[PDB]
C-alpha cells in the first residue's frame, strides 16, 4: 500500500515522518483516523493522514 | 464519502480560473469548508472533491487548501 | 494568423498541452476542438484550454 503526498511535511519532533510533496509512502499503520505510521526516505514516522492520497487510484 | 484525505479551504475560488478547458464543473469554495477528495495527484494542479460544508462535488485549483488537521 | 492573450497561468497537466503565463500571447494554430487549440508560445506548440485565452 502506497501512498502519495500531496503536500510537503517537514516535521520538528521525533517520531515523526518527513516528506516532500509528490513523494510516495509506504503505509505501515492506518489504524487510527487521524495519524498514520509510513516509511520513506530511510526513515519511518507517524505522519498527519490528510497529507496523503492512495495510490491505488 | 469513502477513505480520501479531507482539505480545509483557506482562500475562497468562485470558479475564476475556470478548470481548464471546462473539462469538469467547478467546486465553489469559502474559507474554512472541509473538501473530502475524490481525485487528486500531487503533480496535478486541478483536483475534484466534494464541499462537505456545501455537499456540492466539482474540481478547484489545489492551491486554495491545506491539509484538514 | 490569429494570436490570443493568456487571462491566466496555466501548467500542462498531460503530455502535449501547452503552457503560458497570464499576460503570454499566444499564436494560435489550430481551432477546430471547442475546448483545446493547439497554439504556439515561448518556442513550443501543444493543446491550450481555449477559455483562458481572450482574442487580441
Amino acid at each position: 500500500t502506497y501512498v502519495q503526498a500531496l503536500f510537503d511535511f517537514d516535521p520538528q519532533e521525533d517520531g515523526e515522518l518527513g516528506f516532500r510533496r509528490g513523494d510516495f509512502i509506504h503505509v505501515m499503520d492506518n489504524s487510527d483516523p487521524n495519524w498514520w505510521k509510513g516509511a520513506c526516505h530511510g526513515q519511518t514516522g507517524m505522519f498527519p493522514r490528510n497529507y496523503v492520497t492512495p495510490v491505488n487510484r | 464519502g469513502s477513505h480520501m484525505p479531507k482539505m480545509e479551504v483557506f482562500q475562497e475560488y468562485y470558479g475564476i480560473p475556470p478548470p481548464p478547458g471546462a473539462f469538469g464543473p467547478f467546486l465553489r469554495l469559502n474559507p474554512g469548508d472541509i473538501v473530502e477528495l475524490t481525485k487528486a495527484e500531487a503533480e496535478h494542479n486541478w483536483w475534484e472533491g466534494r464541499n462537505t460544508a456545501t455537499n456540492e462535488v466539482g474540481w478547484f485549483p489545489c492551491n486554495r487548501v491545506h491539509p484538514y488537521v
